[PDB]
RNA sequence: AAACUCCAGUUGACACAAAAUAGACUACGAAAGUGGCUUUAACAUAUCUGAACACACAAUAGCUAAGACCCAAACUGGGAUUAGAUACCCCACUAUGCUUAGCCCUAAACCUCAACAGUUAAAUCAACAAAACUGCUCGCCAGAACACUACGAGCCACAGCUUAAAACUCAAA
């Protein structure tokens, strides 16, 4: 939380998309009923912070995996 | 300083016989218990005892026992207001110790994890 | 209830609202203003703004009132209080020079006086310990030894040992007997305070 | 009053039922000598800690 | 000077008096606070036997005796037998986790005695006799 | 028996407060352990039993002190949200 | 309620019984087991493994004999509860528990996890419990029940222990 604002803004200074909020699960394996059958996932996702608050991996990691998204990590 | 835990369990190295025989798996939960139910302190009982004591001795006539009755009256009305101070202040006054309720939303935030990831 | 939760409750004392503005503290003079944004409900028919209005009378009329009768009620508590008024100046004419100044011919002091001597000041309550009822000795709240104090009175009166005498006569009789400390509305009062003085051997259980 | 002697190892019971006879002792015990005893050195308290590894580290 | 927990030891001499009385001269009050009676015996310091009182002496019976009214009010009736001996001030030595262990000494302050002293006295084995086994209630 | 009376488990009366004597009086016999232990020699507890309330005992001190010490490491975190709104 | 009433309380004298705290220690010993004090003797083995029976041990209960006796206490007796109560609750008392000398040889004798040596990598592992394995050896086990039985043999054991089947039966346990 403490780098959210920051990173936030670097996405949009840079054209970029970003995610510092709770991960509703289903982001990314269930892309199609939350956001649309023609959504476009993305193609990078790149982890500034790889664990969640209570010190475990983020859910990202395993569901970028499993979506074939190759991941950049801190 | 917690007690050890060194060849207390039965175990493959501990050669010895165990220590201790738990029930229950010593491993910390992510919450504590609930607070009990106090019983109590029964209040205006010695100026309830001096009052019926004055009444045998006058045939239980108010007439000559009304000091005594003043007494048992004025701190039943002390002790009224006080059983209500304490109900609310207590749960909403912050002194000492949190509530269970509280420090089970600071022990979830930082939970033991007995297993690896 | 067809009044909503907003509606606060109307405050008939007219001494009340002519206080000056000088008197008001800081915290009344808040609340003043803050009934003005209020609703407040309909004053009931029962009280006014008299200045003969008692509220300790008004209540036993309705302890006595059957099926909303309660012109026959208020017929009844009047009768009462000329009765207690004609006895008291019967036994003035007739006292002695030194005897007229300890006569109370109010009838509203020997009311009030009466009912309050007739108050219980600890009551029987049921605790629940180990699994058992046990009446130990409780202190009674202000209303509850006023409310049995009017019961106590209403049910001697209706109690059929009288076999034809009306209640106010009855009612005036027992009234003058509270007043001077006897009859059997005060042994009532004692026969419950000597229950409450052989059980206390249970005045722990409770706790408050 | 201690005395401080050196004496065989069949002599303490010989001389315990010896005083258990005299009327001017109230009561004696002999007991080797604290002197006869090296205290090893210590290099102070060792801490130890808290056991490891044992429950498995499964999701119960 | 400071105020000490612990009793006067008789050989060293101390300036703690009660009515001109060393700490040894004052009289004791025994309490057995038993779990279905409480005896109570006021003797003095050469072990002479003033006043002795209990809850069947006041007239209780079978489960009125193991309270603490019943403590009380033979406390009381032992601090009025030996108050008439001049009685005043006393050691007391409770011996028992019963219910009228406390109840006994209130009612000794309701007859006109005052409490010097709190002595336990409560009969601990360093094992030597079996209880009773255990029960099924 | 043999020992001198009125040394052990005495306590004096400060201005006639005997409540506060009694009090801590008793609060020196449960330090102690006295008062659980006459509690438990009033029925015999047999060895099986008593080599049972003792691992209970001692399993609880641990979990107790443990969730203790975790508590008091944890409460400087209990201050307000330092990043409210992210 | 019964029981006792030479009863209870204080003080004092006074054990062939049992060993608060320490012990939040985690030790000794083959195990069983061992926690008051002192003293004496004293705790196998310079490869490992190795027995229902050889050899020597083995909680409690129990037998035989002679002693002791505070308390506890199967049986029994009394009191109460209950539809009944050969039980649970109360009281009392005995065998027994102690010592000595012999016997008996059992246990949920279970840390239900053999001894020795070794590893933490790989396929981590049905589940649970106390993570998963390797090497070597002895011992044991092959549906349930019949069966801690029957017979035989052996044993200071004579209502006993050890070893230990089958037939009928089921399609599950
Ligand atoms: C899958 N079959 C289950 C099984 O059924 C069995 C059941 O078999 C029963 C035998 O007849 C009877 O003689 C037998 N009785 C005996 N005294 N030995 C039963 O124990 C047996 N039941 C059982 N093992 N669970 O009854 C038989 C007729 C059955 O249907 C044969 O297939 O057991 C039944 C419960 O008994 C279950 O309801 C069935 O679902
Ligand atoms: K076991
Ligand atoms: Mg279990
Ligand atoms: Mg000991
Ligand atoms: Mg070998
Ligand atoms: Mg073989
Ligand atoms: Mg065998
Ligand atoms: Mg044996
Ligand atoms: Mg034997
Ligand atoms: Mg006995
Ligand atoms: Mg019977
Ligand atoms: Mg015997
Ligand atoms: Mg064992
Ligand atoms: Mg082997
Ligand atoms: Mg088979
Ligand atoms: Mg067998
Ligand atoms: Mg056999
Ligand atoms: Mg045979």
């Amino acid at each position: 939380r403490q780098f959210s604002y920051l990173i936030e803004n670097m996405a949009r200074d840079c054209g970029e998309y970003a995610h510092t909020r709770y991960f509703r699960g289903g982001m990314l394996t269930n892309a199609r009923l939350l956001f649309g059958p023609t959504v476009r996932l993305p193609d990078l996702i790149i982890f500034l912070h790889t664990l969640n608050n209570i010190f475990e991996p983020h859910v990202a990691v395993r569901d970028a995996a499993k979506m074939n998204i190759p991941t950049v990590g801190i | 300083a917690t007690p050890s835990l060194r060849g207390r369990l039965a175990r493959f190295g501990n050669p010895r016989k165990p220590v201790l025989k738990p029930n229950k798996p010593l491993i910390l939960a992510n919450r504590v218990g609930e607070r009990r139910r106090e019983k109590g302190e029964a209040t205006c009982i010695t100026e309830m005892s001096v009052m019926m004591a004055c009444w045998k001795q006058n045939e239980f006539r108010d007439d000559a026992c009304r000091k005594e009755i003043q007494g048992f009256l004025d701190c039943a009305a002390r002790a009224q207001e006080a059983r209500k101070m304490r109900s609310i202040q207590e749960t909403l006054g912050e002194s000492g110790s949190l509530l269970p309720n509280k420090l089970n939303k600071l022990l979830q935030r930082f939970p033991n994890k007995p297993y690896l990831s | 209830s067809r009044y909503s939760p907003e509606f606060k409750d109307p405050l008939i004392d007219k001494e009340y609202y002519r206080k000056p503005v000088e008197e008001l503290t800081e915290e009344e003079k808040y609340v003043r203003e803050l009934k003005k944004t209020q609703l407040i409900k309909a004053a009931p028919a029962g009280k006014t703004s008299s200045v003969f209005e008692d509220p300790v009378i008004s209540k036993f009329t309705n302890m006595m009132m059957i099926g909303g009768n309660k012109v026959l009620a208020r017929s009844l508590m009047i009768q009462t209080l000329e009765a207690v008024k004609r006895k008291q100046f019967e036994k003035y004419h007739a006292a002695s020079a030194e005897e007229q100044a300890t006569i109370e011919r109010n009838p509203y002091t020997i009311f009030h006086q009466a009912l309050k001597n007739c108050e219980p000041m600890i009551g029987l309550v049921p605790i629940l310990k180990g699994g058992r009822f046990y009446q130990v000795p409780v202190p009674l709240p202000d209303r509850r030894r006023r409310f049995l104090a009017m019961k106590w009175m209403i049910t001697e009166c209706r109690d059929k040992k009288h076999q034809r005498t009306l209640m106010p006569e009855k009612l005036s009789h027992k009234l003058l007997e509270a007043f001077h400390n006897q009859g059997p509305v005060i042994k009532r009062k004692h026969d419950l305070h000597k229950m409450a003085e052989a059980n206390r051997a249970l005045a722990h259980y409770r706790w408050w | 009053f201690l005395v401080d002697f050196y004496a065989p190892t069949a002599a303490v019971e010989s001389m315990v039922e010896h005083l258990s006879r005299d009327i001017d002792v109230i009561r004696g015990n002999i007991v080797k000598h604290p002197l006869t005893q090296e205290l090893k050195e210590c290099e102070g308290i060792v801490p130890v800690p808290l056991a490891e590894k044992l429950y498995s580290t499964k999701k119960r | 000077t400071k105020f000490s927990i612990y009793p006067p030891i008789p050989g060293e001499e101390s300036s703690l008096r009660w009515a001109g009385k060393k700490f040894e001269e004052i009289p004791i009050a025994h309490i057995k606070a038993s779990h279905n009676n409480t005896q109570i015996q006021v003797v003095s310091a050469s072990n002479e036997p003033l006043a002795f009182a209990s809850c069947g002496t006041e007239g209780f019976r079978n489960a009125k005796k193991g309270t603490g009214i019943a403590a009380q009010t033979a406390g009381i009736a032992a601090a009025a037998r030996a108050k008439q001996k001049g009685v005043i001030h006393i050691r007391v030595v409770v011996k028992g986790l019963g219910p009228g262990r406390l109840s006994a000494m209130h009612g000794l302050i309701m007859g006109g005695l005052e409490v010097i002293s709190i002595t336990d006295n409560t009969p601990i084995p360093h094992n030597g006799c079996r209880p009773r086994k255990a029960r099924k209630l | 028996a043999k020992h001198l009376k009125f040394i052990a488990r005495t306590v004096m009366v400060q201005e006639g407060n005997v409540e506060s004597a009694y009090r801590t009086l008793n609060r020196i016999l449960t330090m102690d352990g006295l008062i659980e232990d006459i509690k438990h020699r009033r029925y015999y507890e047999k060895p099986c039993r008593r080599r049972q309330r003792e691992s209970y005992e001692r399993c609880r001190r641990i979990y107790n002190m443990e969730m203790a010490r975790k508590i008091n490491f944890l409460m400087r975190k209990n201050r307000a949200d330092p990043w409210q709104g992210c």
